[PDB]
């Protein structure tokens, strides 16, 4: 009798807590480097109310409760506030599992990153020639209008390849930081975030920096159809089509997981429809009711 | 081996036919944007 009004009284500010943070904006998003599932928990401010998440989920963080919780939400459609495990709570579970997994004879937790992550575009070559800049064009084009009023299109020209840290605690970097703090800002306002990276033509460009990209796939698939692409935009393209064709070879050797969303529909209208489809999903993700 | 070369040059055929299908999706593609750079720059580049 004298623990459930203690229970209960703990629980009401607890709730309470939650209420408030329901109209607080974003302080700061994280990917998660670690799983964690509330099943068999016991200390949670308020009972059922803990977010479960797998690894390389993104969660929006609104506040903080106590040094074992945080309060946000899991970035998933239909996803509501409750209370997110600490770092240091997440650190008192992976050593509790080791000791147990040293029984048989017989990285930090969250990574911070933009609060919408940036979509960013590769493929079917490289950048800085007119087939893939155009049909990459046509793709900018669509989505202006597509998400109007709700999307930001920034050119980046600095080479955000160099934003990891065995650059920075070691195109001038300077600007190069400039450029990412400049991206978290623009995503800060949960609008969704469109980057024309120059510089990146490869996914593996981006995975050390912390800029969590959402990696879209321009994908021609055949090399013969890429190779009089080229060609039918004249001579000065064509006499550059070899580099061209090993780039292209180059992408579409890699693991489809390495990217977000794969255009490789060939007709315009059904890869807008496909990336749009993707995009109003991530847009229902980060805008609860 | 030489009806190998037979059979080898009707799935050139069919693939060299789906190849023309494809092409023609991707130049509609590239004319899309072709349209949207003259009504901006003034350019077809």
């Amino acid at each position: 009798e004298d623990r459930e009004a203690v229970r209960r009284e703990a629980e009401r500010q607890a709730q309470a807590q939650l209420e408030k943070a329901k109209t607080k904006p974003v302080a700061f998003a994280v990917r998660t480097n670690v799983s964690y599932s509330a099943a068999h928990e016991d200390d949670v401010p308020v009972p059922g109310m803990a977010i479960s998440f797998e690894a390389k989920d993104f969660l929006h963080v609104k506040e903080k409760f106590n040094n074992d919780w945080w309060i946000g939400r899991l970035v998933k459609e239909g996803c509501e506030i409750g209370f997110i495990p600490s770092p240091v709570k997440l650190e008192n579970m992976r050593l509790q599992h080791e000791q147990r997994a040293k029984e048989f004879k017989l990285t930090p937790p969250y990574d911070v990153v933009p609060s919408m992550r940036p979509v960013v575009l590769v493929g079917p070559s490289l950048k800085g020639y007119e087939v893939t800049d155009m049909m990459q064009k046509a793709l900018f084009d669509f989505l202006k209008h597509r998400f109007e009023g709700r999307i930001s299109i920034t050119r980046v020209t600095a080479d955000i390849s160099l934003a990891k840290r065995s650059v920075l605690n070691n195109s001038s970097l300077a600007e190069v930081q400039s450029e990412i703090e400049r991206i978290f800002e623009l995503a800060r306002t949960l609008q969704l975030v469109v980057l024309d990276a120059d510089t990146i033509n490869h996914p593996a460009q981006l995975s050390k920096t912390s800029l969590a990209p959402i990696v879209v796939y321009v994908k021609i698939s055949s090399p013969k159809v890429l190779q009089r692409l080229i060609k039918s935009r004249g001579k000065s393209q064509a006499k550059h089509l070899n580099v061209q064709m090993v780039a292209a070879d180059k992408l579409a050797q890699c693991p489809p997981e390495l990217f977000d969303v794969i255009l490789d529909e060939n007709q315009l209208e059904d890869a807008c429809e496909h990336l749009a489809d993707y995009l109003e999903a991530y847009w229902k993700a980060t805008h609860p009711p | 081996r030489e009806r190998v070369e037979n059979r080898r040059a009707f799935l050139k055929l069919r693939r060299q036919q789906q190849i023309e299908r494809e092409l023609n999706g991707y130049l509609e593609w590239i004319f899309k944007a072709e349209e949207v750079m003259l009504a901006e720059e003034d350019k077809n580049a």
